[PDB]
């Protein structure tokens, strides 16, 4: 499988950017999370980024911290997350699926076994939030051994050595935080950039693509709709549908 | 690239989001520079002497050891300004912050002692101090919170997650990732991402240096063993560091056994946890079978960091240091013993170290042994805790 490569080729042919929602698996419960994810796809998500609930999500802001708490309240475990992942891939064969993980969950039962499990359920990439590229060797090697793309954050202040490492070591896409970085990354033959952090409106999706990124990632904006509508799951899905449709439209040529 | 080795064997490292790496790299460079700067060394030594009250005494305990072949000394970190060893390293880290042109300090605290230590260092050196503390902890440590605020620190209650130490740690780091141009993160133990285990050891190493000089002066030889409690590892590594190369000197670290290892309600990750990656480091920690981080339990809240410094895990793995545990009840007995027989009220943290030494003596009373216990703090703060337990009995 080369699902990211295939997606970007297809999007390029359509002069289109990717829109990529971030949600927490199992927020606010297993069955509703599965429905949420199907809704995001049916509204035009090009790829998914999916979080596994973790006790101490250091790199996440209040919205996503709350999503993890909701998932824990539902008794969601990583094992249950992997069952969900298998079911999602089974429903949707081509959409790239990326995980946002913390190191302890990857290291816990053995790094190789974690990536093997990702391969078995049909995941495409893993971003390990608290592994900097300087210490990523065992993670990216295991990822690549199991046909998983290791994803790295490229900070807006990244120096030249960091740009070169990210361009060399990452695959699938480069996670770019919110035009110079974009051009350097292209120069160093990095995986295509997706811009993430604080993307909450169509205008920002369009701006990311115009700057030369291959697409945009949105999480807080999407999870806020979940939080807003906890009492009304049916309306939750309608609001998710209209928001994703609008955001996806903004990426179109 | 780093200037120094971030690992101790397989333990340690720098497991932080990419955005925090410049902050760690800046700090390592500043520390390596400072350690080679005689002017920095002289300023640090001056604050330690004339503000904190170093050197601290080394006190023999004949009343406790009478009739056995144990000689016992207490290294009196209880006599340091602030009443615990944490003062040493906050003064060094506050000087580092100034060296880096930082005007603001961020710290975490659980049982409040690191909060108070950070606040007093920040007051002395004219830094703007903000302290993150889990809301549950803010509730159960109101004396310490009041001290921090008297010293002009801003105390920020943390509601996220379980509202305890690990959540306070997380808020401190999130803040630092945005503020590190102007703020230094004053981490409170010899754990977390490199370079903190190294920096905290070096800024606590005078404990062991002094102990070595004092024991040679008083006994004409090195100790048979030095014994220190292990919450995160700072007072222990400070006592141990100068003796690591003295291969005859035993290094014994004491983790809290809580209600007993078998009960599961303990704080002994080094010997009874499982290696994980969290807090920026690879280390033994308290965690569920599927890798969620848990809490340590001890009568002594200061021993509740749910992992341990990576140098301790390394010294254990190569057999250079031995680690044991002491239960709440053993610590309470040692607390009572020291009050009654030496007129010193020890911190319940330190009482774990004392309890193990008492065991070493009592189990084998005709064994020749010269022991030093690191008395990491005074126990005024614990008298209500001890009163309440003894009353409910
Ligand atoms: O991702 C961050 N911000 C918001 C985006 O995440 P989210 O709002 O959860 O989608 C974010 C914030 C801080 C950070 O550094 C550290 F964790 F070390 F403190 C790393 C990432
Ligand atoms: O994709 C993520 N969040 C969703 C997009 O951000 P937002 O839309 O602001 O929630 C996201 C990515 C990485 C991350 O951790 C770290 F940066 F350290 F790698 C945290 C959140
Ligand atoms: O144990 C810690 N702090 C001591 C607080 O002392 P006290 O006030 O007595 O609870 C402590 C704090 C931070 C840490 O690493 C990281 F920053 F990454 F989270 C590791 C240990
Ligand atoms: C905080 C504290 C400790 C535990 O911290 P370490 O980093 O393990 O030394 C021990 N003793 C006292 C008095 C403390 O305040
Ligand atoms: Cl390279
Ligand atoms: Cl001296
Ligand atoms: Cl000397
Ligand atoms: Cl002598
Ligand atoms: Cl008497
Ligand atoms: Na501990």
């Amino acid at each position: 499988m080369e699902r990211y490569e295939n997606l970007f080729a297809q999007l390029n042919d359509r002069r289109e950017g990717a829109f990529v929602p971030f949600v927490t698996l199992g927020d606010p419960g297993i069955e509703q999370s599965l429905k949420i994810i199907d809704t995001l796809i049916d509204a035009g998500a090009d790829a998914l980024e999916l979080g596994v609930p973790f006790s101490d999500p250091l790199a996440d802001g209040p919205t996503i911290q709350n999503a993890n708490l909701r998932a824990f309240a539902a008794g969601v475990t990583p094992a249950q997350c992997f069952e969900m992942l298998a079911l999602i891939r089974e429903k949707h064969p081509t959409i790239p699926i990326g995980l946002l993980m913390y190191a302890n969950l990857v290291f816990n039962n053995g790094i190789d076994a974690f990536y093997a499990r990702c391969e078995q359920v049909g995941v495409d990439s893993v971003l390990v939030a608290d592994v900097p590229v300087e210490e990523s060797a065992p993670f990216r090697q295991a990822a690549l051994r199991h046909n998983i793309a290791p994803i790295f954050i490229c900070p807006p202040n990244a120096d030249d050595d960091l740009l070169r490492q990210v361009a060399s070591y990452g695959r699938g896409y480069t996670y770019l935080l919110s035009h110079h970085l974009i051009e350097k990354l292209k120069e160093y033959h990095a995986a295509p950039a997706l811009q993430g952090f604080g993307i909450s409106s169509p205008e920002q999706v369009s701006a990311a693509v115009r700057a030369g990124a291959a697409g945009a990632i949105s999480g807080s904006a999407i999870v806020k709709i979940i939080e807003k509508n906890l009492a009304s799951p049916k309306q939750m899905l309608a609001e998710l549908r209209s928001f994703v449709s609008a955001m996806k439209a903004a990426s179109r040529a | 690239t780093t200037l120094l080795n971030p690992y101790f064997g397989e333990f340690g490292g720098m497991y932080v989001p990419q955005i925090l790496m410049p902050a760690l790299n800046q700090l390592e460079e500043a520390f390596v520079s400072a350690q080679k700067d005689p002017e920095f060394q002289a300023q640090f030594a001056d604050l330690l002497k004339n503000y904190a009250g170093r050197p601290t005494a080394l006190t023999k305990c004949q009343n406790i050891t009478a009739g056995t072949r144990t000689t016992l000394y207490l290294k009196r970190e209880d006599l340091l300004h602030g009443g615990a060893h944490k003062t040493n390293q906050v003064l060094g880290q506050a000087l580092l912050a100034k060296r880096m042109g930082k005007s603001e300090i961020i710290a975490e605290t659980g049982a409040g002692q690191h909060g108070v230590a950070s606040a007093l260092a920040s007051a002395l050196l004219g830094l703007k101090c903000r302290i993150y503390m889990g809301a549950k902890d803010v509730e159960r440590q109101s004396p310490n919170v009041f001290r921090m605020r008297l010293m002009g620190a801003e105390v920020i209650p943390v509601h996220s997650g379980s509202a305890t130490l690990k959540d306070a740690c997380n808020e401190a780091l999130r803040d630092w990732s945005g503020s590190y141009e102007t703020a230094h993160y004053m981490l409170g133990t010899a754990a977390g991402p490199h370079p903190y285990p190294t920096i905290v050891r070096e800024f606590q190493r005078m404990i062991g240096e002094e102990t070595k000089a004092q024991i040679l002066d008083k006994e004409g030889r090195l100790p048979d063993a030095v014994i220190a409690c292990v919450g995160g590892g700072s007072n222990a590594i400070g006592m141990f560091a100068d003796f690591i190369n003295d291969t005859s000197v035993g290094l014994i670290g004491v983790e809290p056994g809580g209600h007993g290892i078998e009960t599961g309600e303990h704080g002994a990750p080094l010997k009874h946890g499982r290696v994980g990656i969290y807090f920026g480091m690879k280390a033994p920690m308290m965690q569920t079978a599927d890798g969620q981080i848990e809490e340590s339990y001890s009568i002594s809240a200061g021993l509740d960091f749910p992992s341990v410094g990576p140098q301790h895990a390394y010294l254990n793995s190569i057999g250079r240091a031995d680690y044991v545990s002491i239960t709440d009840d053993e610590a309470l007995e040692a607390f009572k013993t020291l009050c009654r027989h030496e007129g010193i009220i020890p911190a319940l943290e330190s009482s774990h170290a004392l309890a193990h030494a008492l065991k070493m003596m009592r189990e084998q009373p005709e064994k020749e042994q010269l022991l030093v216990v690191n008395l990491s703090g005074r126990g005024d703060k614990d008298i209500f805790t001890v009163h309440d337990i003894l009353k409910a009995r």
